[PDB]
């Protein structure tokens, strides 16, 4: 404005775009030099004169943190000679009108020579007050909503908003908020924007009911809403009881003249009455079916469940990126899935981030539900495909590892998507704007080993929500529902549902308390363990015959052993768990008819009969001996000995293999028979065994085609294979991440394209038609392939001592433990 | 009904498939109960039921034998060792022999010999399938070429097909170790020769394209150096013409594997690459001579001085 010179701006994120994409590169077939973004825009500005550049000022900013290598091609540009030094072709001159910017916060990987050559500007403090920031945010929201909504109602609501909260008490609120423990916390100056955006959006959501009520009640409800929004945005990372403390705090400091904010406060607005008061204690009952024990799309309503559902839905409707925090057993992924799939406005894209997930993988994931359209405002676009909003669920954002100079590149890519609402097309070298594709993610606290602390930029731009273990009582009701569903099979003991759930919850709490990482770093217990054991009980009952009370208690205890104690070391810990089960049963069960309940005194297997039941020791020993004799007859002849411990391990492996997910972690020491006992048990059920063949130069491709052919055999012909993977087999990190993905997910996310995708599609066609199945829905074909691979694949891990660093990485991996 | 059964036996070995056979046997079993009592009292029902139950018993062995593993030599030795009989060699080569001749071998009792024969056939089939891949893969898989300054047809993204041929060699040389693969040993060696000639052809095409485009940015457009090296420029132009003829021949050939079948091809590639190397050496000598003619040129570098 001062000079009347036009402004030219180009925002580029460094770590997102590599050198051959930023500056271009020669082709290693004809040395044809590709342009690259920076060189292309420089060419457009300099060579082309149709655009106005003599009169204008051209400005280029590198928002992402910069490394010397990128400016190693710019140091000459940074030097006083003022000429671009291309690896090939002529050297592009640069005019004084072509200014260059760099923006960052870390100077560890910057040469002092660059500091000398550049002009350094430092910000040692905040640039604005809290109140001024808030006022600017309200002005931004007002101008964002004015061009869409009615102006008079906007005037009324914005006047009431300005006269609703005063900065004086807000200062006390924020100061006390700083005096509170946060998880991945950032300063309140960052969460201000989230709070104000959420508040303004949600108050705009109730526009239709703002004309027929008294202005006093409107002020009351607006204060209620602003209090709720400040609570949820500011303290969304709080423990939850500290959330109650902050509720009381803001109730005290903020004006009491309006309707007061409560813990479980909500408004059920309906066009029948002026329903705007506080509503609470509205949990509904849900009746389910027996077979619905394991469908990963099952959630049970609780007060915390519905509250988190509503908050997440509100903030997605607030159009803001959201990031989730919680313990590994907090249940984030599936509660999020249940919150998102049932929605009539949002589409699920569940993508699991890896140790390194390239950006074009995310680009393809978007392609599967988006398209490229060309308009005048943004030229090329990448908007939605259908009408419902598209939201991608990135998973474990802290899992990817930084580069050699720090910072995770595709994390900054996500920052680019959710900050500037678009990115740069690397071959097209033109900016593309997205149309409201929201970003959702979940990550464990960085206090968990193997999690990199997250950059404050990304956390600031999104909002944080922390959800922990839902107390002890809530687990009691949810597993009481699970147990009534599981007792639908056997109506004899319907009223005994409560004692089982109470005992299970108490046992889980005692397992958490007794065993911790102080002994070793895998004593983690989660409600996932309880869900697994209730599934085990369900499978045992469904496969087993009618059970008396004593039989039901015995099988419950056996599944408790197989879920909890099988990960325990020593015998002192084992007998401690044993006696723990004694007092748990005695407290939570009136029936005293069981005998010894120890591992040796429990012998439950379905290998000796069609029905899963307790069986004689001697008969099982004889059966195993006969099968081993058959092994010596036909299978590998090794001097082998049968004992009680290996028989117990055979029972455990058979139970694990009969599970729907035969993903097994077998941890011990070498020369113990594990890698051949697994073969023995696999042949007992007549499976197929594949062992990878590795070498000193075995790349990723070897395991790639071995795993692909194993998957195809499990799918094309339903071979029902079992996979044995050893510590020797794991040496690189590439197929490490491949195995982690195939475990956490169920399919291959990076090879099912092109000819592979087409052969998968036609193979599904052929198999469905041969089996007489009419299934032809492409997405449902993908889901059925997931089901087939889940139903037919079982992988077991044979590992050396956990003290090994590779073994430590194996046991400490999130998916492998999960 | 019995006519359908006799038709199924008389249908040739290649003309019967396990899925169609299973469907036909299911139809026979379903329609067996629909026969009136008079037919069942007659010997037709007895014969048909015995034959269909017999075929049901030998369903799995037929599934094992119906894979692509088995070659006519395997069936020849099956008939010689088991049935002590032979089928006309012309009919045996095309795999057209009645299922009755298959069944008179008593597949159930002699299942072990057929099982080991099928095992050897599958050991050879592991090789055979990989053979088929290259067979049809490189059959076409031509090199995508474009136009540069109205000149030669330079291949685009050629490194991917280069690597494809390289891995095809790796797999062809690794499949040479097998228990039952001595059938196509002459074919295997023929494929090895074809792909080795192609490998040398490719490792020289990469070099000749590289050097030809290097010197093409040096000669052919700027007449100053062309006059400075008249003999070298003339040699480069002649090599350009002959290599243009070679590229046109190989590109309208439209068959990558058949490229070796063009006579005086590898020799042309060898002489071309040797002449290009000599031309580049002479050019470097001229560059060094000019640099000695003017000491300050050593700062400018090769590209700037050119
Ligand atoms: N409200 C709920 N409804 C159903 N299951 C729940 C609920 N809360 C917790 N769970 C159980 O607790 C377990 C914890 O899951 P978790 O391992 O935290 O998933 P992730 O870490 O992938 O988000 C889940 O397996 C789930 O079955
Ligand atoms: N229960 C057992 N009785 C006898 N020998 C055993 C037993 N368990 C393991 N072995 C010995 O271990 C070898 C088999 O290797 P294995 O123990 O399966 O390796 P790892 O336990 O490291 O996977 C055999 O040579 C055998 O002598």
């Amino acid at each position: 404005i001062f000079d009347g010179h036009a402004n030219v701006v180009y925002v580029i994120d460094t770590k997102v775009l590599t050198k051959e994409s930023l500056y271009g590169s020669m082709l290693k077939a004809t040395l044809e030099w590709r342009d690259g973004l920076f060189t292309s825009i420089l060419r457009r500005v300099n060579d082309d004169i149709t655009g106005t550049f003599k009169n204008s000022r051209i400005w280029v900013v590198f928002d992402s943190d910069l490394d010397p290598e990128y400016v190693e091609a710019m140091n000459s540009v940074l030097d006083d000679n003022k000429i671009l030094t291309l690896p090939n072709g002529e050297r592009l001159p640069i005019p004084p009108n072509f200014r260059i910017l760099f923006e960052t916060d870390n100077l560890d990987h910057t040469t002092p020579a660059t500091i000398t050559r550049c002009g350094l500007l430092w910000f040692s403090t905040d640039v604005c007050s809290i109140s001024s920031k808030i006022d600017h945010l309200l002005n931004k929201s007002y101008e964002a909503l004015d061009n869409k909504l009615s102006m008079f109602e906007l005037d009324k609501l914005k006047d009431l908003i300005s006269d609703s909260f005063d900065m004086a008490s807000l200062t006390n609120i924020f100061t006390c908020s700083n005096d509170l423990v946060h998880i991945l916390g950032v300063r309140t100056f960052n969460k201000l924007e989230t709070a104000v955006q959420l508040a303004v959006h949600l108050i705009s959501s109730y526009r239709q009911w703002f004309q027929n009520l008294d202005d006093k009640s409107l002020k009351d409800v607006i204060t209620l809403l602003i209090k709720r929004s400040l609570l949820y945005a500011l303290a969304g990372d709080s423990t939850g009881e500290s959330q109650r403390a902050f509720i009381q705090t803001i109730n005290t400091y903020f004006g009491h003249d309006s309707q007061e904010l409560s813990d479980y406060s909500t408004i059920v607005i309906a066009n029948d009455k002026l329903s705007f008061s506080s509503f609470c204690s509205e949990i509904p009952s849900v009746s389910l079916e027996a077979h619905e024990v394991m469908r990963p799309d099952i959630v049970i309503p609780t007060i915390d469940t519905i509250k988190h559902e509503k908050i997440f839905y509100d903030l997605l409707n607030s159009k803001r990126g959201i990031i989730l925090c919680g313990p590994p057993g907090s249940g984030k992924t599936m509660i999020m899935n249940n919150a998102l799939r049932n929605s009539s406005l949002y589409d699920v894209v569940g993508i699991n981030f890896s140790k390194d997930t390239t950006t074009e993988h995310i680009l393809s994931a978007l392609h599967r539900h988006t398209n490229y359209v060309t308009t005048s405002k943004g030229l090329t676009l990448l908007p939605k495909s259908d009408i419902k909003n598209l939201v991608l669920f990135c998973d474990e954002i802290n899992l990817p590892k930084l580069d050699k100079y720090g910072s995770q590149n595709v994390v900054l890519f996500l920052r680019q998507l959710m900050e500037k609402q678009g990115f740069w097309k690397t071959p097209e070298n033109k900016w593309v704007t997205i149309e409201r594709i929201h970003i959702v993610g979940a990550c464990n606290p960085p206090t968990d080993p193997g999690r990199i602390p997250m950059s404050e930029r990304f956390t600031r731009h999104a909002a944080i929500l922390y959800l922990g273990y839902p107390s002890g009582k809530s687990l009691s009701q949810i597993y009481e529902i699970y147990y009534k569903a599981i007792f639908k099979l056997v109506p004899e003991f319907r009223s005994y549902t409560e004692p089982f759930a109470r005992a299970s919850v108490h046992l889980y709490n005692e397992c958490k308390a007794r065993y911790s990482t102080g002994l070793q770093s895998h004593y983690l217990f989660s409600p996932r363990e309880l869900t697994r054991l209730v599934r085990g009980v369900y499978t045992a009952i469904n496969t087993g015959p009618r059970q008396t009370l004593r039989s039901l208690i015995r099988l419950w205890a056996y599944e408790a052993w197989r879920i909890f104690a099988d990960r325990l070391v020593g015998v002192k810990e084992k007998n401690s768990f044993e006696q723990l089960l004694y007092e748990t049963v005695d407290k939570y069960l009136p029936n005293q008819d069981l005998g010894n309940i120890s591992s040796t005194s429990l012998l439950f297997s379905g290998l000796l009969s069609l029905d899963f039941k307790e069986v004689n020791k001697t008969d099982l020993v004889n059966f195993i001996e006969e099968r081993f004799k058959t092994f010596c007859d036909e299978e590998l002849e090794v001097p082998m000995v049968i004992h009680e411990s290996m028989v117990d391990h055979i029972l455990r492996i058979d139970r694990a293999l009969k599970q729907v997910q035969g993903h097994m972690m077998l941890i011990g020491a070498s020369r113990t028979g594990k890698t051949i006992l697994t073969r023995f048990v696999a042949w007992l059920n007549g499976l197929k065994i594949v062992q990878p063949k590795i070498h000193r130069h075995s790349n990723l491709s070897d395991f790639d085609m071995i795993l692909k052919k194993a998957i195809s055999d499990c799918s094309l012909k339903e071979s029902r294979t079992c996979l044995i993977i050893d510590e020797s087999n794991i040496l690189e990190t590439a197929f490490l991440e491949r195995m982690n993905t195939l475990l956490a997910n169920a399919d291959i996310p990076d090879l099912f394209q092109g000819e592979e995708y087409d052969k998968l599609l036609n193979n599904l066609r052929n198999k469905t038609r041969s089996l007489g199945l009419l299934l032809d829905t492409e997405q449902e074909l993908y889901d059925w392939f997931v089901g087939e691979i889940a139903k037919n694949l079982h992988v077991v891990f044979t590992i050396c001592d956990p003290t090994n660093n590779k073994s430590s990485a194996m046991i400490s991996s999130p998916a492998l433990f999960n | 009904l019995w006519e359908d059964v006799q038709r199924t036996f008389e249908t040739p070995w290649c003309r019967v498939d396990v899925l169609l056979l299973q469907s036909d046997l299911a139809n026979f079993l379903r329609r067996a109960d629909e026969l009136p009592r008079a037919v069942k009292q007659f010997e037709m029902y007895k014969s048909l039921f015995s034959q269909v139950n017999m075929l049901t018993s030998v369903n799995k062995i037929l599934v094992e034998l119906k894979d692509g593993a088995l070659k006519p030599r395997h069936w020849n030795m099956i008939f010689r060792d088991i049935g002590k009989r032979q089928i006309q060699k012309n009919l045996l080569d095309k795999l057209e022999f009645s299922l009755k001749d298959v069944m008179v071998l008593n597949l159930t009792l002699n299942e072990i010999l057929l099982t080991k024969i099928i095992e050897r056939a599958q050991k050879e089939f592991v090789i055979e399938k990989s053979l088929n891949r290259i067979k049809k893969f490189w059959k076409e898989a031509q090199y995508e070429v474009i136009e540069h300054s109205s000149g030669l047809k330079l291949v685009r993204e050629w490194d991917v097909l280069e690597q494809a041929c390289k891995e095809d060699l790796e797999e062809l040389v690794s499949m040479k170790a097998s228990n039952y693969y001595k059938i196509f040993e002459q074919d295997c060696l023929d494929l090895e020769s074809k792909l080795t000639k192609l490998s040398e052809i490719q490792v020289n095409w990469v070099e000749v394209q590289f050097y030809w485009l290097d010197l093409y940015g040096i000669l052919g457009e700027n007449l100053d150096i062309q006059n400075f090296l008249p003999l070298e420029t003339s040699k480069f132009k002649s090599l350009t013409s002959e290599y243009k003829m070679i590229t046109t021949r190989a590109f309208q050939l439209d068959t990558t594997i058949e490229v070796i079948h063009i006579p005086n091809f590898d020799t042309t590639l060898k002489l071309t690459i040797d002449s290009l190397k000599m031309i580049k050496s002479s050019l470097s000598t001229f560059l060094e001579r000019q640099r000695r003619q003017f000491p300050r040129f050593y700062f400018l570098g090769n590209d700037d001085l050119l």
